[PDB]
Order: structure tokens, then C-alpha cells, then sequence
RNA sequence: CUCGUAGUUGGAUCUUGGGAGCGGGCGGGCGCGCCCGUCCCCGCCCCUUGCCUCUCGGCGCCCGGGCCCGAAGCGUUUACUUUGAAAAAAUUAGAGUGUUCAAAGCAGGCCCGAGCCGCCUGGAUACCGCAGCUAGGAAUAAUGGAAUAGGACCGCGGUUCUAU
RNA sequence: GAACGUCUGCCCUAUCAACUUUCGAUGGUAGUCGCCGUGCCUACCAUGGUGACCACGGGUGACGGGGAAUCAGGGUUCGAUUCCGGAGAGGGAGCCUGAGAAACGGCUACCACAUCCAAGGAAGGCAGCAGGCGCGCAAAUUACCCACUCCCGACCCGGGGAGG
């Protein structure tokens, strides 16, 4: 889109764009490459990455994240926070002393790549671990499942 | 006297992370100033796990190439056209990742 | 922690050395190489209690400057060195060579070995990140990052080196029914076939083992050790016949062999 | 009211932690009033310096009166009053010497028929009644 | 259960338990629809039409005669009401509680009344809100007392 | 720290309630049967046996 | 609302029990209550029974014999891990010579000697007498 | 004394549904066969209750394919019961075990002048919450699907495409 | 080995119910930064994260995990205390050398001290073994060897108030 124009210039460099003098080769005509890391568990290129120019270092679907340690998920509640998402993660605790459970949850802060977008309250998001990105967001969004109506068309 | 700290900034909800320990030199946050072009003067600093890396002090030239050719040559720093964090960088003449350059 | 630590303690030490608790606190440390805390031998507890040479250390030590034992093809200085299974020992002034192999359990039974068959040692490969100069070379977990082996090799199999650091000789290839001998883990002592192998994404990849005498179980794949191609692992087993007769059996076998005929 | 269900532990165990908050057997071992004001900082001896020696009343149904030193605690400084058994053994105490004086045995309470008397005697001129009665030692009195 | 109420009796219906069509006068298919839709069609009330199909006609029960039955062959057409019937007849007789209180002020156990009227159709809203008869957000301050009122 | 043993365990177990004399007719018929030193016997056999036979038994449930 | 016909099954048939009626006819009912009668049955504490089809609850009538003391309900309900098992027969029901706790577990309705000898646990429901 | 947010909870029902089902495990007349035991309990089943559509092939079996497979169970989901990896040695529950009793200890014995350049094989399991992981299960709990119409045979593709 | 790391558990407390902040508390963007990840750190941006599911606030004789006295299964009291981790080095702060250090059995400040001395100046830090002194009811000895154990060196040729 007209992303290029972050506070520094971002492209692929695998394949070069400006090997042909002839504004051809460059963005112009034949839009460069964007290399996708080897994605799995499951894991490819949906329509986002091949339809759109929707590059970040730290996104799940290329970037340099690791999805490993843990797999996890979780819902959509709270879509303030540009680019971040707060999702819960409710659980219910189970106790010894008493033979009976617990109410107890933990919030989970996770960074969502441009390509995800039209993120509606109340669904599933799955989520992976990568390397650390920063005090809260340890994790990755990967899939996006209901956003629309609970019974019709 | 400058040393990186995690703990030390506040928790997820304005707590405070209270000290347990004493400052380690795993945590550096080494001092020093930013390169422009000048007289090449560079220092050693010897650092975690006893290697040693090289810290700038001045320095003109090095290896710039081109892309639709794929070829370095070596020329000169004479300015700073622009920086991409600040706008007084530019003036500044630092020498940092990604800087941008009339050259 | 500020820095290394130098003292091991008695207790903290694994009990697979017979661990005691009157002697003291403090432990025999190893020189930290291969085949680790957790799966070596201090080779001066070797000499020490294993088979009971000088009563105690203040003479265990001699016996390297004597000059009479070796380690791993080359001279040996230090009275302890990192070495755990798969280790020969040729005491070559009472002849009494060893394999320093694991029990029905995992003591590091008393195996003698013929030096011909020792020669000739088996190392499991760790991996081939890609050799230099476009050129593969391998590496063991004795810590062998041996240059040039057989050009088909993948991970998880076993070379076959005559303690030398060349080429190699006929080499397995991890694949089903193939002989194995864990290495930790809680199966000790079962060795058999394998049957079947859940190469399974998501997680830590598993071996089924078909026992050599029938039980079928499943362990992690960094505990199994391959031993054997086919139908007949070239390692040579000790007593308990490589297979730990069970507690309950072993009432009659721990007390008509020990206390009764002698 | 006594609800049964099973999720239930965010009611469940803290109004029972709240319900707790009433036996003696919780108070006096949960909050700080209780250490910091039982009558020492809590020691089966109470050392400290004898600082008069008197009589105190009785009650009438047991009319008597019994032998009673104030003690000067050592490890606080306050005035407590203790009795003194093994009958003869007041006239022996010499005041001003650092004596053992335990509470009276009641665990923080005292006996009724010397009612105020929560403390007694043992030693005296650190030489123990116990054994000054019983002659196996003596006091340098 | 009977919060709302302190009473407990109930003379609701026990349907004959003979599922069988009713066979009085058989008044088949064709004409029932018609008069269905003739009583939604003039602004009719389900309550109510079905009442007219039992009176005149005679019915036990429309799914008897035909599967779908009055609200769903009306959803099937296009003629969804406003509001539905625990909704609109509790603010209809709202209304009426309210213009009595506040024409006769020192009714003060009449807003009594009033207060359990908010109380049931806000029950009522939340639980169209989740039957999204009614918008994802439906607001009942009283601000909704009369806009449908004129 | 040190590198001493450390164990120990309970031999002459406590009555659980000596205070009627009934208890010591048993421990007192233990003299009159056998006339051993003192009663920390008494307690080492009922201690003994106990763990013996609970020993079976608790396993004997499974 | 109105609730747990299990426990108002285990609460009308004691009800009636104490006052001796040979049969008794129970307004609610389910096909879980059915086969904790037929459980009942395969050791005779009662005998057959009728099922009165009304759509509206489905009612019950079934005999009552000299074969039972109770048989108790428990909300909320539990699980049997399976070591459980034996604390929870030692210390609710009489009697191991009669009457064995009840479980709704992954191997179909069983009462617990059954269970454990197909060696799956789960919940807790019923234990009679 | 009424209302009401979280608050903990909750109608019925959406298979506990038939066969002579078979081999095998059983209560039982009979001598696991006939069978009474809602498929008494499962591998193979049969009215049903999920998948090879996809590659090379395993006794099949037909003529590179296909009824099942694989590496492997990819067409919702969770709760919760039965599988193993893990539960740092050790305090212990603790097997074998004369410490002359008892605790203590992982110990010793067997020999003959040792005279053989010796022997026995030991120096064991289990538990190690909750939660992280692994396979079964589908009874109970929740939740979930095609109501103004779309799940399927590339239905016939106008249309724009974009390789191998 | 050593930190960085994924889910999940802490004791009391509403006479703590609305808080966290430009002074980074919310993330993105760009740039320095140290071994990296990260407002570790600065600017421009979006003003955010959290709790009536107990946040924010607190307070704890808060050392913590395996475990001890008990104890029909329940639980109850704890566990400075030989294992381990994390910790501090009379209290902070700051640093060269070092593989590993913010090393006080390396120092430099400062703190409050006080060691001396012929006052020009210097120069110290037992919560190690002994102990003293003070406290308190309360815990051992200025005994030796490193003969068990270890642990150290340029290394069976030397070194140990570790341990005995």
C-alpha cells in the first residue's frame, strides 16, 4: 500500500528489483519479492502476504520470528492498542486442600501483522512464541476464525 | 557508571519490580559518543565473555557499493544529508545503521 | 550465579556410582567434556571401588604417571577424564579390558572386552550443520568432529571409527527393528526391536520398541541409541543378558547367586 | 446461605477465610496484638531484678497471703508480679539480683484464687527455689 | 422459579398428548395460511391470531396443520414485528403505570411497579439483545418511553 | 555443615493414655510373663508389630 | 428453576419408601434416572417398572422392594480418579457386602466394582443401599 | 422489606438405539458351541452414527491404478476418565540385607599356604501434587452447525486471469 | 555452566475501590546501546495497561522448593538450618584487571565508626575456623592433620581453620 514511507525504507532484498535499468524490474511494473520464511506446523502463505505489500520484522508469516516453546490461543476482546491486541486466556484453577476448582485467568498481549484486519470482539485467535519482542507482547498471531453473526448468513 | 536494567522499570500494572541483588556487569550500557568524519581513531573494549569489539572514535571512509551492479569502492564521508530518528542528526554528522548521505 | 563452581558434593553426585554417606560431603568431579556429569565415570573412582584396586585414592592416582593405561588411543595424564558409555579401558599389566557399558539398569556393568572388537569404536552423530570449504564433516557426541564419512549418512545413525580420525567403515542407518540401547532415560536394559517410530510434528519425535522379549513400549528419540542393524547389534552385551529381569523375578537371582553360592 | 457447587472457590474459601477470623485459636496467633503485647516478648524464662518484695490478698472463700515479688524485667524493663513456692522462700530473697521468674503456668491467663498473678518464681540470686528448698545447692545470699 | 410474582399457580395448557391432527372441522392447510397471513397481514399480534384461529377456525395447535408455524412462516415472508410480545406488552402497560405515577406523585408503592417494569424488560431486553430480534445495543432508560408513543 | 550420620528413629513408643492402670496390667503381665528390663520393650514389640502386620495390611486393600 | 430430577427421584422414593406404598409414580424423569433403575435392577433392589410416556416430563412408575435402604444424589458432581475410588466406597456407603457407588464415566453406566474392573473412573452420581 | 450487576448455579430431548452377529474373555442349563444375559466384554462385524480424496507399495484382491492402510488419521470444539516422557539424588513408603540385640550400613561371603594369578551378581521398584507433553475414550457438562437458502457431483461457464 | 527466555502457584489485607504517566507506565516507527530481544535507551507518533475475576494500595517473626511434629482418608503446625536456588558481602553506592566480576577474603568514594603513631601523615571492614564483646534462657575449642573426602597449581615432586 502506501507503507514505504515509515521512518526508514523496507523492501526484500533475496531477488534484486533494481537489476533492470528500465522501470521495469523495480517496483513499476513487476512488483520484488517478498521472501516468506519457512512456515509450518500446519503454517503457509494465506491471501494477505501474496496479495499485499505487508512486511514487518516481527510478523509470524515472515520476519524473523521462531514460532516454538509453546502453542497456544485464545479470544478476541479489546481492539484499542493500534497493532497490539490484549486477549484472555480464562482458565479455571483446580485446588487439593479443597476437592473443588478455582476462577483464574491470565491476560495474554500480542502483536497482530497488517495483514490481519476486520477483527471483530468474541472469536479464536491462535498464537505462537518467538524470540521475545518486548516487555508484555512475547507472542504471535497466526489464524482469525469467526466475525460475523452467531446464527445466519 | 551507565548499565542496562530490565527490573528496574516498573511492572505491567505501576508496580515496581523491587531490587533481590546487586548490579552485574552482564548488564552494560557502555558509554561513549557518536562518530562523525574526522581523524580515524578507534579503541578497543574489552567486554562480556572477554572478547574484545571495536569501538569508533572517528573515521572518514570505508566500503560503499552499488546494488545494480554489486560493486564497492571506498570513498568519502564529507556529510550527512539525513538521519532517520531525529531531525538534528542530519547536522550532527553521526555515523549510525541506515543513515543517509550526500556523498 | 557470579562465577563456576569447583565443589560437587557427595549427594548432589548421581547415584548411579554408588553414592555413600558417611565418607564425607564432596565429590570426584569430572574434567567436563563428552559424555557428561550425568553419564560419566570418575575413572579414579574406577580404580578406586569398581574393582577395588588401591583401598583408597591416595593411590588411585599412580597408576597413570605408571604408565601402564591409556585413554582413548592416547596417553593419559589425567587420572579422570569425561568418558561414560561406550568407553574401553585396556589395563594391559593384570590384561583386563572394559567397554564401561550400561547394566540392566544403568550401572556401567563390568564388561570385558576382546581389544580387537575395542578397537574399532561406534559413535553416534550429532549433526551436519554443512561442512567448510563445501565439504561435509560429522561430528559425535564422544566429541569426535571427524572429517570425511560415508557420504549418505543422516542423523540418528552410528559410525564406526577404529579410535582414528579418517573415513569410515560400514555404518547404520536408523530404520525400523533396528537394535538400540538408550542412553538414560528410564529404559534401560530394554533393548529390542523398534517396530515403529512416531516421527511426530509438534513435538519431541518418539521410538516404539518392540522388546527382545516381548514388551512394546515408546521413548523419546534422544534416549535411543543405535546399536545394532538388522537382527544383531555388534556390541557385546554383559551380564543380565541385556534385558533387566524384573524385581520380581529377581528375588530368586539376587539370592541363589549372592548369599547362597558364596 | 450453604451453598454446595463445585467451581466455587472464589466464594468458597474466602468467606471461609473471613469465618475463620473469630476462634481465640486464630486471633491470638494471627495478629500482631497478641505478640506484641503479651506482658514479655514471649520466653518461657523471664530474667530481670527483684525489686521489693510484698504480700498479696486472697479471696475470702481461700482466705490467704501468699508471697509476691515484683520483678523488674530485663529484656523489657516493665514491673511484673510472681509468687514464690516451697514454703518458707520469701524470707531468703535479697532484691536487686537478676531472678527467673515464668508466668504462671496458665499459657497467657492466670489462676483465679490469686487473682492478678499471671507469673511465679524459680530462680533467686540465680540459684533456683526448687533447689533451695530441696537443699542440693544454695544461694550466695 | 416466580421472582416477578409472589403467586405461584399456573393454568397455562396441557396440549392432548395425541399429537394427531385435530379433526373437528379439518379446515386444511390452504385457508389457514390464508387467514394467517390475513392477521398478520392487518396488524395482528401472534398471541392473538392464534386465539382467532382457535375461535373461528379451530386450532389446537398451527404446527399441527402445517410444520412451520405463525413466527416462522412470517419470518419466511418479511412481516417481522417491531418488537416482540414480552417486550411491547410490558412497555404498553408502562405507559400506563407511568402516567399514573406521575399524575398521582404520592403513589409511593406504585413506583414499586414501575421499578420491577424496567426490571422485566431489561431481563427481557439483554435476553433479545442475545436473540438479536432487537440491535446489539438496545437502550431502555425510559429515553425508549415514547419514541414508538404518539 | 557437616559429614556425620543423621539418623534415628523411635523405639519406645508413648501410651496413648496410661492413666488407668488397665494398660498397665498388660504392661505389668509382660513382667509377670517374661520379666524383661523395662517397658521401652513393651513399646519397641507393639511398635514393631503394628508396622509389620499394617504393613500387609494397608497394602492388602489395593 | 426446578432441578436435578435425579435427586428429586432419590428424594420421592424415600419419601414414599418410609410409608411402605408397594409402587410409586415420580412426575419427572430422564433416560440417566432410566438407567440408574436398571442399574438398581441388575442387582434387584427393584423390580420391573413402567415408563409413562407424557412428552412433557415422561413419569415413572416403579416398585418398591425390601432389597434397598437409599441411595443418595450428589451435586455437585465429582470425578473418581480411580485412586479415589476406594476412599470414596470406605467412607459412603454401609456396606462392601451390599450397595456400590455409582459413576458416569467413558465406559458406560457402571457402579464402582464395576468400573474399576473395566479400570475407568469418572463421575460420582449415585451409592445405594 | 423490595429491585438488581457481577455471584455461584441450573427442565426434557438431539442413539444407553436392532441382529442368533462371529473368534476370543464370562456369569449359567448343558457339553468357550445353542443360547437367558438392551451388541453378557473387546479385535472382525451387521441396521449408522468420520475420513485414502493423494504418491509408491505391504498378505491381500482385480486389472500403473483401486476396497484398508502407511509417513498419518488433515473437514469444528473444548471439560473430564484409561496410555507413556518428566517428577534432580534423597527424607521417606521402602525389596534383598547380623549392625552379635536395637538403631546404625549398602553391606559381603567361599576357599585354600593365593598358588585360581579366582568366583556370585548385586549396591533394586513405587509415590513425586497443579500445571507444561503424549494416546485412547464420546457416558455426563457446555458449545457448535444449511431459515427470508444453500453443503455436492470441476453442474454449463459467460467474465478477468495466471505456470508448469 | 550463565542470563535471557513459553503456560502455570504464592501468606494476610477493603479502617486499601479506581488506579499506572510526559520523570516510559501503554505499543508502534526510526536511531544509539550492551552479547543480543526489548522504550534496556532518546525523539515522532497512536493514550494506553489494568482490577468488584480483589487492581492500584498495602503488611508479613517473606528466606523459598523438595520435607518435620503430628494425622481414619480429610487436613493442621510449619521447613534459618547440611541438598539446591537466590541472595548479601559492618550499609550502601563507583571501577581496572579477569574466560566468568559491578569481585569489598582486588580496590575507589561516601556513610557511622575506629586501628595507630615521635600530628608531617597515614592506614582499616569475621554474617570463615577459634573465639571475644554486646545481647539474650539459649548453642561448642585460638587441639592438630589435611591420615577420609575432596579442591588448587607450571600439576602422584607442591597447597589447604574446605573436611577429618
Amino acid at each position: 500500500a502506501d507503507i514505504q514511507t515509515e521512518r526508514a525504507y523496507q523492501k526484500q532484498p533475496t531477488i534484486f528489483q533494481n537489476k533492470k535499468r528500465v522501470l521495469l524490474g523495480e517496483t513499476g511494473k513487476e512488483k520484488l519479492p517478498r521472501y516468506y520464511k519457512n512456515i509450518g506446523l500446519g503454517f503457509k502463505t494465506p491471501k494477505e502476504a501474496i496479495e499485499g505489500t505487508y512486511i514487518d520484522k516481527k510478523c509470524p508469516f515472515t520476519g524473523n520470528v521462531s514460532i516454538r516453546g509453546r502453542i497456544l490461543s485464545g479470544v478476541v476482546t479489546k481492539m484499542k492498542m493500534q497493532r497490539t491486541i490484549v486477549i484472555r486466556r480464562d482458565y479455571l484453577h483446580y485446588i487439593r486442600k479443597y476437592n473443588r476448582f478455582e476462577k483464574r485467568h491470565k491476560n495474554m498481549s500480542v502483536h497482530l501483522s497488517p495483514c490481519f484486519r476486520d477483527v471483530q470482539i468474541g472469536d479464536i485467535v491462535t498464537v505462537g512464541e518467538c524470540r521475545p519482542l518486548s516487555k508484555t507482547v512475547r507472542f504471535n498471531v497466526l489464524k482469525v476464525t469467526k466475525a460475523a453473526g452467531t446464527k445466519k448468513q | 557508571g551507565i548499565s542496562r536494567d530490565n527490573w528496574h522499570k516498573r511492572r505491567k500494572t505501576g508496580g515496581k519490580r523491587k531490587p533481590y541483588h546487586k548490579k552485574r556487569k552482564y548488564e552494560l550500557g557502555r558509554p561513549a559518543a557518536n562518530t562523525k568524519i574526522g581523524p580515524r581513531r578507534i579503541h578497543t573494549v574489552r567486554v562480556r565473555g572477554g572478547n574484545k569489539k571495536y569501538r569508533a572514535l572517528r573515521l572518514d571512509v570505508g566500503n560503499f557499493s552499488w546494488g545494480s551492479e554489486c560493486c564497492t569502492r571506498k570513498t568519502r564521508i564529507i556529510d550527512v544529508v539525513y538521519n532517520a530518528s531525529n531531525n538534528e542528526l542530519v547536522r550532527t554528522k553521526t555515523l549510525v545503521k541506515n543513515c543517509i548521505v550526500l556523498i | 550465579a557470579r562465577g563456576p563452581k569447583k565443589h560437587l558434593k557427595r549427594v548432589a553426585a548421581p547415584k548411579h556410582w554408588m553414592l555413600d554417606k558417611l565418607t564425607s560431603v564432596f565429590a570426584p568431579r569430572p574434567s567436563t567434556g563428552p559424555h557428561k556429569l550425568r553419564e560419566c565415570l570418575p575413572l579414579i573412582i574406577f580404580l578406586r571401588n569398581k574393582l577395588k584396586y588401591a583401598l583408597t585414592g591416595d593411590e588411585v592416582k599412580k597408576i597413570c604417571m605408571q604408565r601402564f593405561i591409556k585413554i582413548d588411543g592416547k596417553v593419559r595424564a589425567d587420572i579422570t577424564y569425561p568418558a561414560g558409555f561406550m568407553d574401553v579401558i585396556s589395563i594391559d599389566k593384570t590384561g583386563e579390558n572394559f567397554r564401561l557399558i550400561y547394566d540392566t539398569k544403568g550401572r556401567f556393568a563390568v564388561h570385558r572386552i576382546t581389544p580387537e572388537e575395542a578397537k574399532y569404536k561406534l559413535c553416534k552423530v550429532r549433526k551436519i550443520f554443512v561442512g567448510t570449504k563445501g565439504i561435509p564433516h560429522l561430528v559425535t557426541h564422544d566429541a569426535r568432529t571427524i572429517r570425511y564419512p560415508d557420504p549418505l549418512i543422516k542423523m540418528n545413525d552410528t559410525i564406526q571409527i577404529d579410535l582414528e580420525t579418517g573415513k569410515i567403515t560400514d555404518f547404520i542407518k536408523f530404520d525400523t527393528g533396528n537394535l538400540c540401547m538408550v542412553t538414560g532415560g528410564a529404559n534401560l536394559g530394554r533393548i529390542g526391536v523398534i517396530t515403529n517410530r512416531e516421527r511426530h510434528p509438534g513435538s519431541f519425535d518418539v521410538v516404539h520398541v518392540k522388546d527382545a522379549n516381548g514388551n512394546s513400549f515408546a521413548t523419546r528419540l534422544s534416549n535411543i541409541f543405535v546399536i545394532g542393524k538388522g537382527n544383531k547389534p555388534w556390541i557385546s552385551l554383559p551380564r543380565g543378558k541385556g534385558i533387566r529381569l524384573t524385581i520380581a523375578e529377581e528375588r530368586d537371582k539376587r539370592l541363589a547367586a549372592k548369599q547362597s553360592s558364596g | 446461605g450453604k451453598c454446595r457447587g463445585l467451581r466455587t472457590a472464589r466464594k468458597l474459601r474466602s468467606h471461609r477465610r473471613d469465618q475463620k477470623w473469630h476462634d481465640k485459636q486464630y486471633k491470638k496467633a494471627h495478629l500482631g496484638t497478641a505478640l506484641k503485647a503479651n506482658p514479655f516478648g514471649g520466653a518461657s524464662h523471664a530474667k530481670g531484678i527483684v525489686l521489693e518484695k510484698v504480700g498479696v490478698e486472697a479471696k475470702q472463700p481461700n482466705s490467704a497471703i501468699r508471697k509476691c515479688v515484683r520483678v523488674q524485667l530485663i529484656k523489657n524493663g516493665k514491673k511484673i508480679t510472681a509468687f514464690v513456692p516451697n514454703d518458707g522462700c520469701l524470707n531468703f530473697i535479697e532484691e536487686n539480683d537478676e531472678v527467673l521468674v515464668a508466668g504462671f503456668g496458665r499459657k497467657g491467663h492466670a489462676v483465679g484464687d490469686i487473682p492478678g498473678v499471671r507469673f511465679k518464681v524459680v530462680k533467686v540470686a540465680n540459684v533456683s527455689l526448687l533447689a533451695l528448698y530441696k537443699g542440693k545447692k544454695e544461694r550466695p545470699r | 422459579g416466580r421472582m416477578h410474582a409472589p403467586g405461584k399457580g399456573l393454568s397455562q395448557s396441557a396440549l392432548p398428548y395425541r399429537r394427531s391432527v385435530p379433526t373437528w372441522l379439518k379446515l386444511t392447510s390452504d385457508d389457514v395460511k390464508e387467514q394467517i397471513y390475513k392477521l398478520a397481514k392487518k396488524g395482528l399480534t401472534p398471541s392473538q391470531i392464534g386465539v382467532i384461529l382457535r375461535d373461528s377456525h379451530g386450532v389446537a395447535q398451527v404446527r399441527f396443520v402445517t410444520g412451520n408455524k405463525i413466527l416462522r412462516i412470517l419470518k419466511s415472508k418479511g412481516l417481522a414485528p417491531d418488537l416482540p410480545e414480552d417486550l411491547y406488552h410490558l412497555i404498553k402497560k408502562a405507559v400506563a403505570v407511568r402516567k399514573h405515577l406521575e399524575r398521582n406523585r404520592k403513589d409511593k408503592d406504585a413506583k414499586f411497579r414501575l421499578i420491577l417494569i424496567e426490571s422485566r424488560i431489561h431481563r427481557l431486553a439483554r435476553y433479545y439483545k442475545t436473540k438479536r430480534v432487537l440491535p446489539p445495543n438496545w437502550k431502555y432508560e425510559s429515553s425508549t418511553a415514547s419514541a414508538l408513543v404518539a | 555443615p557437616v559429614a556425620r550420620s543423621w539418623v534415628c528413629r523411635k523405639t519406645y513408643v508413648t501410651p496413648r493414655r496410661p492413666f488407668e492402670k488397665s494398660r498397665l496390667d498388660q504392661e505389668l503381665k509382660l513382667i509377670g510373663e517374661y520379666g524383661l528390663r523395662n517397658k521401652r520393650e513393651v513399646w519397641r514389640v507393639k511398635f514393631t508389630l503394628a508396622k509389620i502386620r499394617k504393613a500387609a495390611r494397608e497394602l492388602l486393600t489395593l | 428453576v426446578r432441578m436435578n430430577v435425579l435427586a428429586d427421584a432419590l428424594k420421592s422414593i424415600n419419601n414414599a419408601e418410609k410409608r411402605g406404598k408397594r409402587q410409586v409414580l415420580i412426575r419427572p424423569c430422564s433416560k440417566v434416572i432410566v438407567r440408574f433403575l436398571t442399574v438398581m435392577m441388575k442387582h434387584g433392589y427393584i423390580g420391573e417398572f413402567e415408563i409413562i410416556d407424557d412428552h412433557r416430563a415422561g413419569k415413572i412408575v416403579v416398585n418398591l422392594t425390601g432389597r434397598l435402604n437409599k441411595c443418595g444424589v450428589i451435586s455437585p458432581r465429582f470425578d473418581v480418579q480411580l485412586k479415589d475410588l476406594e476412599k470414596w466406597q470406605n467412607n459412603l456407603l454401609p456396606s462392601r457386602q451390599f450397595g456400590f457407588i455409582v459413576l458416569t464415566t467413558s465406559a458406560g453406566i457402571m457402579d464402582h466394582e464395576e468400573a474399576r474392573r473395566k479400570h475407568t473412573g469418572g463421575k460420582i452420581l449415585g451409592f445405594f443401599f
